[PDB]
């Protein structure tokens, strides 16, 4: 109903501790969106996909296989 | 050091230029569409402060985390990656050039808070710094890879037009010169920021002289547009806030002009950070003297307030 | 050369499609354009503090004697319009100037010849780029070049086949688990490690990762 | 330039490319084995 966050009070909107993409933003890292009925959700923004990568001094990677990609700027 | 964002502040009419009175209000229905105008240019530069920061950090759309073994064949990145001691995520160098780089919402003058907060942003320069160490290039230009540091240092020293004969028989000497050369510039940074600290007092000075234009009589008998309304009459002293109201009318004007051009000049820099994010960090540029002075390897991005700083 | 010639025919009709789905660059100047225009024609409609929005209505009711302080405000106050309209108008001029500054840079850079810089002629390593026609604008179709399958592999800097330490040219040293091999570092190509890609360069007790490993040696069985 | 050895490295086998034609190579070691 109410929620509280830095960038002011927010009305009309339940708070979620679940992350996910930043669709409609709000303001101090914090974002909306209409997800699931189905409601309007305030949470923080996920910065991208949480992945390690594995490093070691004697491990590489090499490509076998490639797409060709048109990207229209 | 390379400015990418400024204050975001907003600033209307109503709150500004306007008191507690409501004449004030209907006189200024006459001129609603400089008002109007006014908004949608403070609107636009916070929306492009906020886009600022995406085309400069915001440059993979994974996040990648360091591993925890810190054999990197020699070269200590203690500095540049952040310490689990302190439970922020800035770098050791980051904590540094928080702190050596330093109310004017009294009269309406709100700031608005930045889309990205400085945890993100140092988040964003952590998992920039993870991608180069473990990948060099390709994490940047498509799918992540892995490779060993000394290789990719290889790599790096083979863009110049030296062969990588000469990194693996002496990278004891040039692991040890990186370290030396980053305990240089720790060193030399704790001693202030010029790029940095001149938007900032340059936004300050703005402000200070948007509260004080409000001390300005502009001609009238008066400076407050109340003492003119309980001592004279409306119909009489309509003259003298009319004064006011256009007084204050060309300085918000002014001030949303410097904006403007501050602003203008902000996004250049950004997009100069960006270009230099993109080719120095995320790759090896084959621009001379772009990179900095001499013969180009590789950055590091770290997190600053209201900017960026590249170790190159 | 089918595959790949398939992969660039399936692209060009998946931006074909998505972009049938609207802009944002070039919509974004024209409703400002339109913006700044009605803002124009609207401020004529207000009085700027005088008695009258038309001057007909005032010079008409009152003598221009009488008028004259009106006129005068109407004056300075279209004045004003028109000065922060044109100041407006330079700022969005010096904008449009530097996109396209940096567009005819892209058009210098990655079409007409192969950019060497990253991240500026699109995501990936470039290829090149396909300029199209459009309203107050330009679009670059630029073709790139990502890598999408990879595999684990085992590397060495170098390679000690008979005291003399050993560094590939152009590619590195792979392994699968019991063979090694070189190839490139955008591409799969293993090849037998022999004398042509590899040349010597001291000893091999000056690196800290080295494997023992031999060279094909091609010259040799062409002697016999 | 005379097609030789050093010049031109050899990948894959023949019936891949749709354009290709039948020539020879000098082999610059074969007449200094002589
Ligand atoms: C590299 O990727 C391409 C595209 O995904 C693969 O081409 C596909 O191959 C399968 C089986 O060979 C076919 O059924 C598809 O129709 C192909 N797609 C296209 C667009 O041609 C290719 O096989 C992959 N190469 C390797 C070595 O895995
Ligand atoms: C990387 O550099 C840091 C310097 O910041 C080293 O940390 C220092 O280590 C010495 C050795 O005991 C201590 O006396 C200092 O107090 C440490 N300084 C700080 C700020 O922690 C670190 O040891 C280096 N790592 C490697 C592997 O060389
Ligand atoms: C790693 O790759 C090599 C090269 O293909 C493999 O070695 C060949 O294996 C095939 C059968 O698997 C044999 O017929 C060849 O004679 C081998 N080549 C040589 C030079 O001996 C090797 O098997 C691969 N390793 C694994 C674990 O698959
Ligand atoms: C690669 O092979 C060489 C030669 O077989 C190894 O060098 C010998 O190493 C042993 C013990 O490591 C010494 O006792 C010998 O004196 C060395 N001989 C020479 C000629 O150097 C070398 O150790 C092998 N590499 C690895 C990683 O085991
Ligand atoms: C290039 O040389 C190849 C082989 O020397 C030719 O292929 C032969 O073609 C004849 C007639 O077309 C066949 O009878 C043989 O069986 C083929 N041999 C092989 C190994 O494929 C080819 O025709 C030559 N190309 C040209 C243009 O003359
Ligand atoms: C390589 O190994 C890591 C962990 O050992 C794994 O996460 C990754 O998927 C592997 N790569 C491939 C291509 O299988
Ligand atoms: C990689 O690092 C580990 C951990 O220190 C070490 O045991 C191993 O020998 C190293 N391998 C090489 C090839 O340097
Ligand atoms: C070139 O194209 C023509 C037209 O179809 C064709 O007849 C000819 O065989 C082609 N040549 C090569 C080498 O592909």
């Amino acid at each position: 109903n109410v929620f509280q966050t830095r960038a002011g009070c927010l009305i009309g909107a339940e708070h979620v501790n679940n992350s996910y993409e930043c669709d409609i933003p709000i303001g101090a890292g914090i974002c909306a969106s209409y997800q699931t009925s189905q409601s309007i959700i305030a949470y923080t923004m996920s910065l991208g996909a949480e992945n390690s990568v594995a490093y070691s001094n004697n491990s590489i990677a090499i490509p076998t296989n490639f797409t060709i990609s048109v990207t229209t700027e | 050091i390379l400015p990418v964002s400024m204050t975001k502040t907003s600033v209307d009419c109503t709150m500004y230029i306007c008191g507690d009175s409501t004449e004030c209000s209907n006189l200024l229905l006459q001129y609603g569409s400089f008002c109007t105008q006014l908004n949608r240019a403070l609107t636009g530069i916070a929306v492009e402060q906020d886009k600022n920061t995406q085309e400069v950090f915001a440059q993979v759309k994974q996040i990648y985390k360091t591993p925890p073994i810190k054999d990197f064949g020699g070269f200590n990145f203690s500095q540049i990656l952040p310490d689990p001691s302190k439970p922020s995520k800035r770098s050791p160098i980051e904590d540094l050039l928080f702190n050596k780089v330093t109310a004017q919402k009294f009269n309406g003058l709100t700031v608005l808070p930045p889309l990205l907060t400085d945890e993100m942003i140092a988040q964003y320069t952590s998992a920039l710094l993870a991608g180069t160490i473990t990948s060099g290039w390709t994490f940047g230009a498509g799918p992540a890879l892995q490779i060993p540091f000394p290789m990719q240092m290889a790599y790096r020293f083979n863009g110049i037009g030296v062969t990588q004969n000469v990194l693996y028989e002496n990278q004891k000497l040039i692991a040890n010169q990186f370290n030396s050369a980053i305990g240089k510039i720790q060193d030399s940074l704790s001693s202030a920021l010029g790029k940095l600290q001149d938007v900032v007092n340059q936004n300050a000075q703005a402000l200070n002289t948007l509260v004080k234009q409000l001390s300005s009589n502009f001609g009238a008998i008066s400076s407050v547009l109340n003492d003119i309304l309980s001592r004279l009459d409306p119909p009489e002293a309509e003259v003298q806030i009319d004064r006011l109201i256009t007084g204050r009318l060309q300085s918000l004007q002014t001030y949303v002009t410097q904006q403007l051009i501050r602003a203008a000049e902000i996004r250049a820099s950004a997009n100069l950070a960006a270009t230099k994010m993109s080719e120095c960090v995320l790759g090896q540029s084959k621009r001379v003297d772009f990179c900095g002075k001499g013969y180009h390897l590789m950055s590091f991005p770290q997190s600053a307030p209201h900017g960026v700083v590249f170790l190159h | 050369q089918k595959l790949i010639a398939n992969q660039f025919n399936s692209a060009i009709g998946k931006i074909q499609d998505s972009l049938s789905s609207a802009l944002g660059k070039l919509q974004d100047v024209v409703n400002q354009n339109a913006q700044a225009l009605n803002t124009l024609v609207k401020q004529l409609s207000s009085n700027f503090g005088a008695i009258s929005s038309v001057l007909n209505d005032i010079l008409s009711r009152l003598d221009p004697p009488e008028a004259e302080v009106q006129i005068d405000r109407l004056i300075t106050g279209r004045l004003q319009s028109l000065q922060t309209y044109v100041t407006q108008q330079l700022i969005r001029a010096a904008e449009i100037r530097a996109s396209a500054n940096l567009a005819a840079t892209k058009m210098s850079e990655c079409v007409l010849g192969q950019s060497k810089r990253v991240d500026f002629c699109g995501k990936g390593y470039h290829l090149m780029s396909f300029p199209q026609s459009a309203p107050h604008g330009v679009v670059f179709l630029h073709v790139t070049y990502v890598p999408a399958q990879e595999k684990n592999f085992t590397t060495a800097p170098a390679i000690c086949h008979d005291g003399k330490a050993h560094f590939p040219r152009e590619g590195v040293f792979v392994s699968n688990g019991t063979h090694w091999f070189v190839t490139q570092r955008n591409f799969y190509e293993p090849q037998i490690i022999t004398t042509d890609n590899t040349f010597v360069s001291g000893n091999c007790d000056v690196v800290i990762g080295i494997v023992n490993n031999t060279v094909y040696d091609p010259l040799q069985p062409e002697l016999d």
